[PDB]
């Protein structure tokens, strides 16, 4: 899965 | 002859201000509830939530209310949540996805930071054929919604 700051 | 349950799901985020860190800049907490606060749990009989793999124990399941799981951290994800119901109710279970926001976004006017987010999606989980024993047990229950009696008059 994708995590990013937003 | 349907019943149908109305939700809210979504999250809440905090951002911490001075107290923030690399490691976590925001509370939040992901939830599902009865669109009014009502008890789903007539219905709902554990919520399984999938987290981002960076979190320790990313599968959390939660067997009462709140349906809810609260951390702190950093970056936005999708989290899934498995509503399993109780046996009379449903055997499928159904599946909710919720991206993770932990800032406002699509916004105009001026905002501040320490104002709380919200993002939330309304809806409603439709049992299109419940049987007479469900019916029996859940009847006009406050957190359902049941076709309005047609007049005899």
């Amino acid at each position: 899965a994708r995590k990013s700051a937003p | 002859i349907e019943i149908s349950v109305p939700i809210v799901y979504g999250n809440v985020a905090f951002w911490l201000g001075k107290k923030a860190s690399e490691y976590q800049s925001h509370k939040w907490a992901v939830y599902v509830r009865g669109a009014t606060n009502e008890d789903i749990s007539v219905v709902v009989k554990k919520v399984v939530f999938q987290l981002h793999s960076s979190f320790n124990s990313p599968t959390r399941v939660i067997e009462e209310p709140p349906f809810e799981v609260s951390e702190s951290g950093w970056g936005e994800f999708e989290i899934a949540m498995t509503l399993h119901f109780h046996s009379d109710v449903c055997d499928k279970p159904l599946s909710l996805y919720h991206h993770l926001k932990l800032y406002p976004e699509d916004e105009s006017g001026p905002l501040t930071m320490k104002k709380p987010v919200v993002v939330e999606s309304y809806d409603e989980i439709v049992f299109p054929d419940p049987s007479e024993s469900f019916l029996a047990r859940v009847q006009n229950h406050p957190a359902l919604t049941f076709p309005r009696l047609p007049s005899g008059y």
